[PDB]
This record gives structure tokens, C-alpha cells and sequence, in this order.
């Protein structure tokens, strides 16, 4: 029979383009930070984080 | 110059070019923070940048970063 549910016990969704994009928005965060961090005392100073 | 042990107007000329040196000294250690103050972001390391040749000079002059011990009594160091 179909007691419940046959299909829709979990498997209607999937969690991996989000995840992908936490991964993209950190490494972006990561970049613009470097970015700030080597340009905005860098423009006649010393290199950034290095 | 209290006891009048008479100073040459040469090392006069002297105490003359560091008093007026100093002027520059007061003048930037003022206007950079001054500028960090009032609302001038980015100026405070250029003021500093351009300060730099003072350090030599003052250690190339008497003593280690800030000249100490220029003055000596019968005259200068």
C-alpha cells in the first residue's frame, strides 16, 4: 500500500548548491578582505598582510 | 647663560638651525595627529613618510633617535 507517504519520506531535496554558495560568499569574503587589507594601507605604505 | 660662560655665536647659529629644526618637529607631530583628528584619513602615515629624514638627522646629530644630550653646559655636545 501507501501507508504515509511513498516518495516523500526525505528524498525532495538536496543541499548542495547551497552549500556551494556558502562556500563561494566565504572565499569571496576572504578575497575582499585581502583586498581592503592590501590596497587600503597600501597606496603609499607598506604591502598588506603578507 | 645664567653664570655668562660665554657662548660663541657660531654654536649659537647652531642651537639656532636645532630650535628652528624642532619648530618642524612640533609642527608635524601635530598637524599628522591633527589630521587624524579632524576628519583626514589617509594623511597620517604621508606626514610621518615625509618626517622620516628627521629621524637620521637627529641620530646622525648627538644621540640615538631624539638627539638626547645635545646640550652639554659649556656650549653643546
Amino acid at each position: 500500500s501507501k501507508l504515509e507517504l511513498l516518495k516523500e519520506v526525505y528524498g525532495l531535496i538536496s543541499i548542495l548548491p547551497i552549500l556551494t554558495l556558502l562556500l563561494g560568499i566565504t572565499i569571496e569574503v576572504l578575497v575582499i578582505v585581502w583586498l581592503e587589507r592590501e590596497i587600503s594601507a597600501s597606496i603609499q605604505q607598506r604591502i598588506g598582510p603578507e | 647663560f645664567l653664570e655668562n660662560i660665554q657662548i660663541p655665536q657660531r654654536a649659537s647659529y647652531i642651537r639656532v638651525i636645532m630650535l628652528e629644526l624642532s619648530r618642524i618637529a612640533s609642527h608635524l607631530l601635530w598637524l599628522g595627529p591633527f589630521m587624524a583628528d579632524l576628519g583626514a584619513q589617509t594623511p597620517f602615515f604621508y606626514i610621518f613618510r615625509e618626517r622620516e629624514l628627521i629621524y637620521d638627522l637627529f641620530e646622525a646629530a648627538t644621540g640615538m633617535r631624539m638627539m638626547h644630550n645635545y646640550f652639554r653646559i659649556g656650549g653643546v655636545a
